[PDB]
DNA sequence: CATAATAATAGTTTTTAGTTTATT
DNA sequence: ATAAACTAAAAACTATTATTATGG
């Protein structure tokens, strides 16, 4: 938890009482965050702030689109997953205010974050794992703009160990996440073979 | 996806409160027993009667009622 | 201390080691 | 002195049911 942020929160409340990129120092902080060099102390300060300040800059989040994503990408405090999930929740709390389909920078940031999360998505727990799955479903069905499916990490996730004990079902539920989308069931692009890609499916079947 | 952050925080269970969750379910169940008892005892009573006419207030009876208002009762 | 739960237990047929009763 | 049955066959194949690892 953050505790020195409370005066920052009071600042946010006061400015929003007083309150395009009309500067109330969010140009200064805009530069202070856009650089992927900002120290993790200051980086996390700004992160928790903008989490608490998502409301003020709604018809501004598009300019904030690139920082958060590059802030989101390769996050390295209370826990990496913590801030990752919190910030992506903030990002998707708006949908039409900004979309990561403009400059290819936000597009590749979104794809890389997708790879990060699908690498990270697992719980020994029941719902919070399924909560992450629903997070993936929500993001993919709220953007559907530049989103592309790897199928490879996915394949090894669902092809699994040929499970005599259920483990690769994580990949199966990932496939279901894809299935909820009108996205292709599996792009018959190179992949690995595009034929056995379903033989592994029927094998675990 | 506006409650998505609220969905996150409501699903922030990683302080390992499984026993706490089951106990909360227990307390909810007990309150459900109480409320269900109350509801059963209430509903055995005659349900609220339904009306069939609009009504207006004045110094005189308003004859302007319609045939429907007359014959539905 | 509640509930789509779930699964480790059990119970049917086989075929061994107990034994009569003459057998010499 | 038991050559037939002495006496009850110790045992899995192939099928089900209450457990809870958990769901909440």
């Amino acid at each position: 938890r953050h505790e020195c942020m409370a005066p920052l929160t009071a600042l946010v409340k006061h400015m929003h009482r007083s309150l395009r990129d009309l500067p109330s120092w969010m140009k200064f902080l805009h530069g202070k965050l856009g650089n992927p060099i900002v120290p993790l102390n200051i980086r996390l300060f700004l992160a928790k702030l903008v989490i608490n300040t998502e409301e003020v800059f709604r018809p501004y989040a598009k300019h904030w689109l690139s920082p958060l994503l590059q802030l989101a990408a390769s996050e390295n405090g209370e826990g990496i997953h913590y801030m990752v999930v919190e910030i992506v929740a903030t990002i998707l709390s708006w949908t039409g205010l900004a979309t990561p389909t403009g400059v290819p920078k936000d597009e590749v940031l979104a794809n890389r974050l997708l790879n990060f999360l699908m690498k990270h998505v697992f719980h020994p727990k029941r719902a919070v794992f399924r909560h992450n799955l629903e997070i993936i479903k929500t993001l993919v069905e709220c953007w559907k703009d530049c989103l592309s499916i790897p199928y490879r990490l996915i394949f090894e996730k669902f092809s699994g160990k040929d499970p005599n004990s259920k483990d690769n079902s994580v990949g199966i539920q990932l496939l279901g996440i894809v299935m909820a989308n009108d996205l292709p069931p599996y792009d018959p692009q190179c992949g690995i073979q595009s034929s056995e890609y379903f033989q592994a499916l029927v094998n675990n079947m | 996806g506006r409650t998505d952050l609220l969905r996150l925080r409501r699903r922030f269970m990683r302080d390992q409160e499984k026993l706490s969750l089951m106990y909360a379910r227990k307390g909810v169940a007990e309150q459900k027993r109480e409320k269900e008892i109350k509801s059963e005892l209430k509903m055995k009573q005659d349900a609220q009667v339904v009306l069939y006419r609009s009504y207006r207030h004045g110094d005189l009876p308003d004859i302007q009622i319609k045939h429907s208002s007359l014959i539905t009762p």
